[PDB]
Order: structure tokens, then sequence, then C-alpha cells
């Protein structure tokens, strides 16, 4: 679920999901179109595609269970949707962590008109 | 705040 994903992001990166990742670039928060602005934005692009692979799941509301094994994120067995949603979120949180080095505040609240074109998953 | 990734 969205709130769960948000806590995973905070635990991983030390940034609050809102507002750090909720309106970043072309794809973070309300992704949709255009060339991703940077690596972090690409993490959201891929996450969007990841959710897109699950058209009969409900990532915003469906809660999955996971644990931290030392620092490792380990998705625990739930429903198929939950498992798949968890893997999507786990990947995004790791991706955000791996790209904190290039995260740029200038992309927060990035305006829609600067995001044009369809990029295929 | 419930929405936004």
């Amino acid at each position: 679920s969205l709130l769960e994903f948000g806590k995973m992001i905070l635990e991983e990166t030390g940034k609050l999901a809102i507002p750090s990742y909720s309106s970043y670039g072309c794809y973070c928060g309300w992704g949709g179109k255009g060339t991703p602005k940077d690596a972090t934005d690409r993490c959201c692009f891929v996450h969007d595609c990841c959710y897109g692979n699950l058209p009969d799941c409900n990532p915003k509301s469906d809660r999955y269970k996971y644990k931290r094994v030392n620092g490792a994120i380990v998705c625990e067995k739930g429903t198929s949707c939950e498992n798949r949603i968890c893997e999507c979120d786990k990947a995004a949180a790791i991706c955000f962590r791996q790209n904190l080095n290039t995260y740029s505040k200038k992309y927060m609240l990035y305006p829609d008109f600067l995001c044009k074109g369809e990029l295929k998953c | 705040f419930l929405a936004y990734k």
C-alpha cells in the first residue's frame, strides 16, 4: 500500500516520501509521460511499469508484509498480488537509495508541460 | 497525506 511504501522509502533513504518522491520529475508520484529527468526519476518510471505489469492488483491499498533481515528487505509470502506489489516497491526503495547521490531538489514539483512523449516500458 | 509515492 501507498503508506507502507512510504515508510519503506523513509527507512531506506532517510527522506520522507511526501514531499521528496511524491512530485519529483516526470514519473515520481503522478508519473505519466516524457523522458525521465535523472536516475531517481527512472526509478519511478520503472516502478510505474512494475505496477503496470499488475493490472488486476491494487498497489495503493493492498498491504503486503515484509521484514528487514539486518538491512535486507525480504518480502514475506501473502497473496500473489501482495508478493508482486512488494517486489515492485522493494526495487523502487533500493533504486532510490542507489541514486541518492544524484537526487536533485530542483526536480521536486516538476511541471507537467516539461514531460512530453511516450516512453515504452 | 494519503496518496503520493
